[PDB]
């Protein structure tokens, strides 16, 4: 298991 | 791996830039949105009211790229932004949404 990707705004 | 992943990333970028460097003007009728880097993929000349998509890139560990992210092209020819900070803004909420 990893830290979880960011894909929100301010994300491409 | 998250040099690695890192280093993909970058590559793309470069790759993406000689892409949109080498191939030639759109070719197509009406309005369409302009081929672009977002930042972790290439997308090319779209055009407008088009939905594309392509696979995930795999630079993170919870991305599948089995997945698609998706990018949508609307029918003024510009691409979507996110309404929150109004910032162009492809979908990859798919790449990670089941892991
Ligand atoms: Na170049």
């Amino acid at each position: 298991t990893y830290p979880r990707t960011n894909t929100g705004s301010g994300t491409p | 791996l998250y040099v690695v992943g890192r280093k993909k990333m970058m590559d793309a970028q470069y790759k993406c830039y000689d892409r949109m460097q080498q191939l030639p003007a759109y070719q197509g009728e009406g309005p369409y949105c302009n081929r672009t880097w977002d930042g972790w993929l290439c997308w090319d000349d779209t055009p407008a009211g088009v939905l594309s998509y392509q696979f995930c890139p795999d630079y993170f560990p919870d991305f599948d790229p089995s997945e698609k992210v998706t990018k949508y092209c609307d029918e003024k020819g510009v691409w979507f932004k996110h309404p929150e900070n109004n910032r162009t803004w492809s979908n990859y909420t798919m790449c990670n949404a089941f892991t």
